């Protein structure tokens, strides 16, 4: 069930500076970067352009571009209209794609870190607890019919469409397998399992067969290299260490589990 | 305003004199203007290599910086933090172990 991410950060400090940045994800994978500094959107894999040609990929480009200088004049006007009552620094983010399973599309709005506003159906609404100074530019940005209309197909077509052709183009990279390497330090012990991929993993201190039920998994933290990191430890009264193993399963090892003894 | 966590831990598992790359992940900040460092005994490592900034589900702020290391018996390694939610720069030191 691969959610598709589209990420844009916004941060407007005054009068005319700000930028805009975005990141795309597919699952756990970066797909594209856009860089403020950057006229064009980025690949971070040969097959982030998905199953579109390049004529299809550079309409959507050109929409996007649009877009982000419309954003920005209108935010700065928005600010210009309210005065002084909403003042920078500003922050807006937007987190918009689609999850697969069939299909189900979002478009959320977050202003100052907290979530404002989202498209749903065939408008842009506040959601409940939003400041209520947004009503009416939300009001206005429903009447721009087009927008509604563009946005509308983004999500409802065009998504679901994009990435239907990056699942099948990216193929080999959301399909690996890469295996995990564990080590043992410390009482509390712990066993650190680095470069899995995919995610899910079961990594447990054991006592022979039986499960130490102590064991508190930590966080998981991305590797640079496209793979992760967990921990599990397990706090042990300084005469037990004599017995305990880490025992890591993952799907790149068929089978064959770690098993780091103490 | 959110102050940031800060992990610091290896990409192997980490073996005096063998080179490897150790990662400074920092989470759970807004706003989004921060500044990492990753230090060798106290000194700035000029090679510092950052991830996109991005961020979560509930909308804080993260970002990986790596740089490739050598653990030795001598030299200490930390990742240093400046940002607005915080009066004074937060450092953490890498434990030798992660
Ligand atoms: C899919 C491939 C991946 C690549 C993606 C990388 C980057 C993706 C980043 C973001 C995704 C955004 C999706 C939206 C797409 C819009 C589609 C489009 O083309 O519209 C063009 C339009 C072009 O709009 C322009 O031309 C129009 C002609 O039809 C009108 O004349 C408009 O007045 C004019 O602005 O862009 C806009 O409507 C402006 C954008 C404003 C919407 C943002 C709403 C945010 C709510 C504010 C709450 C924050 C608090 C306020 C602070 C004070
Ligand atoms: C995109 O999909 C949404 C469904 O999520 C459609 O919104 C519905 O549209 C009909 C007719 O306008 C309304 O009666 C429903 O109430 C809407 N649903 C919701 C939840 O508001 C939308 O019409 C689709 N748009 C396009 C262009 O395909
Ligand atoms: C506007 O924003 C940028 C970054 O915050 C800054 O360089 C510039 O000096 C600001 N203008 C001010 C502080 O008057
Ligand atoms: C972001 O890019 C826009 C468009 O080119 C530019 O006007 C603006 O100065 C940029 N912001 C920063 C901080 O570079």
């Amino acid at each position: 069930n691969y959610t598709f991410r589209c990420l844009q950060m916004s941060s407007f400090a005054n009068r005319s500076w700000s930028r805009t940045d975005s990141v795309v994800w597919l699952g756990d994978l970066q797909t594209h970067r856009w860089s403020n500094d950057s006229a064009t959107i980025s690949f971070t894999k040969p097959w982030s352009q998905g199953k579109l040609s390049n004529q299809q990929w550079e309409k959507l480009q050109h929409m996007f571009q649009v877009y982000r200088v419309s954003f920005t004049r209108d935010i700065q006007e928005l600010v210009k209209m309210m005065s002084p009552k909403e003042d920078y620094p500003i922050e807006i983010q937007l987190s918009a794609g689609c999850e697969m399973y069939a299909s189900e599309s979002f478009l959320h709005v977050a202003f100052q870190g907290k979530y404002v506003v989202r498209f749903w159906g065939t408008s842009w609404q506040t959601v409940p607890g939003a400041p209520s100074w947004l009503d009416l530019p939300i009001k206005v940005l429903n009447a721009d019919q087009g927008t509604s209309a563009t946005v509308q197909m983004l999500l409802n077509d065009t998504c679901p469409l994009f990435v239907r052709g990056l699942l099948e183009a990216g193929k080999s990279d959301l399909e690996k397998q890469e295996k995990p390497v564990a080590w043992l330090s410390s009482r509390q012990l712990v066993c650190h399992v680095s470069g899995f991929y995919p995610k899910p993993v079961w990594v447990m201190w054991m006592r022979g067969d039986q499960e130490q039920q102590g064991t508190h998994r930590g966080d998981f933290l991305p590797n640079a290299d496209e793979t992760w990191y967990l921990q599990a430890t397990l706090d042990v009264e300084a005469g037990e260490e004599a017995g305990l193993a880490c025992r890591v399963k993952h799907s790149s090892l068929g089978g064959q589990d770690i098993i780091l003894y103490w | 305003q959110k102050t940031p966590q800060i992990q610091v831990y290896s990409r192997h598992p980490p073996e005096n004199g063998k080179p490897n790359i150790l990662n400074c992940y920092v989470t759970q900040f807004h706003p989004p203007h921060i500044e990492i460092q990753m230090l060798k005994n106290g000194k700035k490592i000029p090679k510092v290599e950052m991830s996109d900034m991005s961020f979560s589900k509930d909308w804080s702020f993260y970002i990986l910086a790596h740089t490739e290391f050598t653990p030795t018996e001598t030299d200490t390694y930390a990742c240093r933090v400046k940002h607005a939610s915080m009066a004074e720069p937060k450092t953490v030191y890498w434990d030798r172990d992660m």
